[PDB]
RNA sequence: UUAGCUAGUAGGUGGGGUAACGGCUCACCUAGGCGACGAUCCCUAGCUGGUCUGAGAGGAUGACCAGCCACACUGGAACU
RNA sequence: UACCCGCAGAAGAAGCACCGGCUAACUCCGUGCCAGCAGCCGCGGUAAUACGGAGGGUGCAAGCGUUAAUCGGAAUUACUGGGCGUAAAGCGCACGCAGGCGGUUUGUUAAGUCAGAUGUGAAAUCCCCGGGCUCAACCUGGGAACUGCAUCUGAUACUGG
């Protein structure tokens, strides 16, 4: 309000927390799968979206989402967690970037292969 | 001791030695007291290669400063030319 | 010619030393507000004669014990 | 408590212009007369006069041009509690030269343009447009 | 660093002639420049302010022969240079060596002028320059090497360039096929159908 | 002759005993490349009728602005119910750096170099009135000299 | 949602010690010194010229280089 | 070694993302709230220009997208540049310390303020004017700037003593 009140109590900021706490300012984090399963998204959406509870190497254990169509993930699988949330999945805050150590690219895809780790067809 | 020598501030394959009065204990391209002109061994004709200030160089060398081997040669060349 | 400051003594319960409270005027860097700031200094004055309440004039010198690096030069407005 | 006479004068003249008054009588002051001199010189007002022996009263006459008030906006700048001091380089310009940014300095209170011409800064008093 | 596809799809998408052909035939008689290329060229939707700004920028870029990075660098140079931003951008684009060679008429198109520049065929002030973005200073002399002065392409381009309106800021003589760069071209000298306000606003966004 | 641009079309609707009925409201701005500029707000059942109704009212409510040769005279501010616009003149080649509904009204008012910024509710219906009121209240050197009794050379 | 901290600590007298001023340290005297203009305590953090964003004001930041600081498996110490 | 000269052939060299609105770009085929997309609005219940494939177009280019971090927009911490009757905001009220502000005239001083000058604010860096690598990146000379501090000299219109 007044200049004297501003001098007394400074016009402080408002710190906002990140939406990817388990990354600790890192683009990708290597982790090991712990629980591979499928969950039903919140209404009005309805599906069997494939998610994975994975414990990162730093110690954090989160749940990520598997994109594309078809994957070869199971227990004791090394994946590369990437930062990104799914709006229609309560709790999911991360994805698994394809083309990594074990999560191979999507089969029979020829468009947007950069986001799914698919090699250039011959 | 206090000496007047050359510090290279050019690039890859492009040397450019500024004449600086730097202490002998300091680095070649690090700390220095004052800068006295420059030298460009790659500059062709029509370009002023050397601009050493003889007045301040003499003023410094009077107070115990030491002129380096190449600096003395450049000063001699400048004096012979003009 | 030489730098000197003027302040108000607030405590002298020590041997050959006084405590001064100099006030200065500055402008707030952010809000542009003129507020009064204090710079308290430990000043040593041999042959103690200054009480509490009057203003004093000091000059910078070498440190004497740990934190008083100022001497008293003149005593102006000694009235209580 | 009346803690700012300049603000009171600005409020009185601004309300008189809004209400289409002819004269606005008020208790005057040295700075009020100095500001009224600037207003007369710049033509924003019509006339100012100090009438009083023990309690001087300034009676400014409002100026109207085809119904519209001559002064568009009157704004206090260096109000008591927030003082503004700008040098010659950073002297303000009101309405790109169409308004005055009155400055008080050592050589009296002439105006922002005269302060710039003389090459001395000062403190801003009133923005009149 | 240059477009290697068809030279008329861009023109028909923009809607006008971008001078990307020689000029021996007519653009209308050589292509179908009335609608956009593709299955939905006939369908004409409504374009917003961003759409028209992008269309103008793409038209300018296709006319001159530059990419996004170079165009943005030229825009920054024009902005930092005092004066009209659009006029400065146009002057900087015109100052390219390939563009002045095309104006002189040593190449049928800008894609050929720059090819001649890069193939050690242009000899400016006795020094060969292979940069299509080489800025040409006033009173600069642009010439052609001996191994390219006696080519069929340069003569054909020179005799074809007579159809177009000759620029008023060059003094090229065809006796030795050498030109001198006069005072820089202006907004009135250049075409008035290029809206530089859209260009200066699109990058300001 | 005169240039015209409609800025935004809305789909306001009413409710009746038998259901909800629809309607359209169109906001248009007209100008001539000079200080003359106006705005119109038409209400009809379809977009062409709405824009054609808005155009006539804009033309009949056109107002004059004392603009300069290629820009405005001095920076101005316009305050409406929910829109606060601030416009300032620029130099040759800067362009019309404005957003929302202000760009169209400035373009039809003829100012080629201008920097504008809107604070508050940026709805077109209110921001058009805000910028029109801000442009209509700006002064000119000749007018201020006439109203003050001085000369344009004196107040430079 | 850290309101009291400090007994070599505030100052003074006298001696000894470093290149010098210095509670730098001992021996006596006066109980002072710091603190709502944030003492004390907790967490984090090398500083600066600079860098990025922003019309500016501001916000974040200290890659390379340059100047300064601190550290050589960890702690303690001394000699030339 | 830079650089130049002759060989012969168009060869030895283009990919990536997007296409419902934001935002530049639409048409068919395949499932059928299933596969799935997703930054927000939200889409998939026989064709959703929104999923996958194709055609086409759009954008960038030896780069193209995603992720990690900062700021603008966010006037959404507002000194520049916001509000408190109803969207969040007058203490339930009064007294009062420190603190903030302060009616009017004159005299004194010059702390705040203003003008000039000096020292300095390293170099590097930004900006302006020029030069050298075929040109740019890069380097470089001069200028400006470093909006700051200290000192000295003059003004009291204003604040303060
Ligand atoms: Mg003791
Ligand atoms: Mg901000
Ligand atoms: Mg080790
Ligand atoms: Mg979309
Ligand atoms: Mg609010
Ligand atoms: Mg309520
Ligand atoms: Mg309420
Ligand atoms: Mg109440
Ligand atoms: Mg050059
Ligand atoms: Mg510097
Ligand atoms: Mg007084």
């Amino acid at each position: 309000a007044t200049v004297n009140q501003l001098v007394r109590k400074p016009r402080a900021r408002k710190v906002a927390k990140s939406n990817v706490p388990a990354l600790e300012a890192c683009p990708q984090k290597r982790g090991v799968c712990t629980r591979v399963y499928t969950t039903t998204p919140k209404k009005p959406n309805s599906a069997l979206r494939k998610v994975c509870r994975v414990r990162l190497t730093n110690g954090f254990e989160v749940t990520s989402y598997i994109g594309g169509e078809g994957h070869n993930l199971q227990e004791h699988s090394v994946i590369l967690i990437r930062g990104g949330r799914v709006k229609d999945l309560p709790g999911v805050r991360y994805h698994t970037v394809r083309g990594a150590l074990d999560c191979s690219g999507v089969k029979d895809r020829k468009q947007a292969r950069s986001k799914y780790g698919v090699k250039r067809p011959k | 001791m206090v000496t007047i020598r050359l510090a290279r501030h050019g690039a890859k394959k492009r040397p450019f030695y500024q004449v600086v009065v730097a202490d002998s204990r300091n680095a070649r391209n690090g700390r220095f007291i004052e800068r006295v002109g420059f030298f460009n061994p790659i500059a062709s004709e029509k370009e002023e290669g050397t601009r050493l200030d003889l007045d301040r160089i003499a003023h410094w060398v009077g107070q115990g400063a030491t002129i380096s081997d190449r600096v003395a040669a450049l000063i001699k060349e400048v004096n012979k030319a003009a | 010619k030489i730098r000197t400051l003027q302040g108000r003594v607030v405590s002298d319960k020590m041997e050959k030393s006084i405590v001064v409270a100099i006030e200065r005027f500055v402008k707030h860097p952010i809000y542009g507000k003129f507020i009064k700031r204090t710079t308290k200094l430990h000043v040593h004055d041999e042959n103690n004669e200054c009480g509490i309440g009057d203003v004093v004039e000091i000059r910078e010198c070498r440190p004497l014990s740990k934190t008083k690096s100022w001497t008293l030069v003149r005593v102006v407005e000694k009235a209580v | 408590s009346m803690q700012d006479p300049i603000a009171d004068m600005l409020t009185r003249i601004r309300n008189g212009q809004a209400a289409n008054k002819a004269a606005v009588t008020m208790p005057s002051s040295k700075l009020k007369v100095a500001i009224a001199n600037v207003l007369k010189e710049e033509g924003f007002i019509e006339d100012f006069k100090v009438e009083g022996d023990t309690k001087p009263e300034l009676e400014l006459t409002l100026k109207y041009f085809q119904g519209k008030a001559v002064v568009e906006s009157i704004q206090r700048v260096s109000r008591p509690g927030l003082r503004i001091y700008k040098r010659k380089d950073e002297l303000p310009k009101v309405m790109a030269g169409l308004g005055i940014a009155v400055v008080s300095t050592s050589k009296g209170v002439m105006t922002d343009r005269a302060a710039r011409q003389a090459g001395l800064g000062g403190e801003i008093i009133c923005y009149v447009a | 660093a240059r477009y290697l596809g068809p030279k008329l799809k861009l023109s028909r998408r923009e809607g006008t002639d971008l001078f990307l052909k020689s000029g021996v035939r007519a653009i209308d008689t050589k292509c179908k420049i009335e609608q956009a290329p593709g299955q939905h060229g006939a369908r004409k939707p409504r374009l917003s302010d961003y759409g028209v700004q992008l269309r103008e920028k793409q038209k300018v870029r296709r006319i001159y022969g530059v990419l996004e990075r170079q165009f943005r660098n030229y825009y920054k140079e024009a902005a930092r240079l005092k004066g009209n931003t659009g006029e400065n951008l146009l002057a900087l684009l015109e100052g390219r060596l390939d563009n002045v060679v095309y104006r002189m008429g040593f190449g049928a198109t800008r894609a050929e002028a720059r090819q001649l520049v890069s193939h050690k065929a242009i000899m400016v002030n006795g020094r060969v320059v292979n940069i299509a973005s080489y800025q040409v200073s006033p009173n600069d002399v642009v010439s052609i090497r001996e191994k390219a002065k006696k080519q069929s392409r340069v003569k054909a381009a020179l005799e074809l360039a007579e159809q177009r309106e000759k620029p008023t800021w060059l003094e090229v003589d065809a006796g030795k096929m050498e030109g001198t760069f006069k005072r820089k071209p202006e907004r009135s000298d250049l075409s008035a159908d290029i809206n530089e306000h859209l260009i200066v606003e699109l990058y300001s966004k | 002759e005169l240039q015209e641009k409609l800025i935004a079309v809305n789909r306001v609707s009413k409710t009746v005993k038998g259901g909800r009925i629809f309607s359209f409201t169109a906001l248009t701005v007209v100008g001539d490349g000079n200080g003359r500029v106006g705005f119109g707000y038409g209400k009809a059942r379809e977009v062409p009728a709405a824009i054609q109704k808005a155009m006539e009212k804009a033309r009949r409510n056109m107002i004059n602005v004392a603009l300069n040769n290629g820009t405005l005279q001095h920076p101005v501010k316009g305050v409406h119910t929910g829109s606060r616009v601030f416009m300032q003149p620029a130099s040759e080649g800067t362009g019309i750096i404005a957003g929302g509904a202000m760009r169209a009204v400035l373009e039809v008012a003829g100012v080629h170099n201008v920097l504008a910024k809107a604070y508050g509710s940026t709805n077109p219906i209110n921001v058009v009135r805000a910028t029109i009121d801000g442009l209509e209240n700006m002064n000119s050197p000749e007018m201020v000299a006439a109203k003050r009794g001085k000369s344009v050379e004196e107040i430079l």
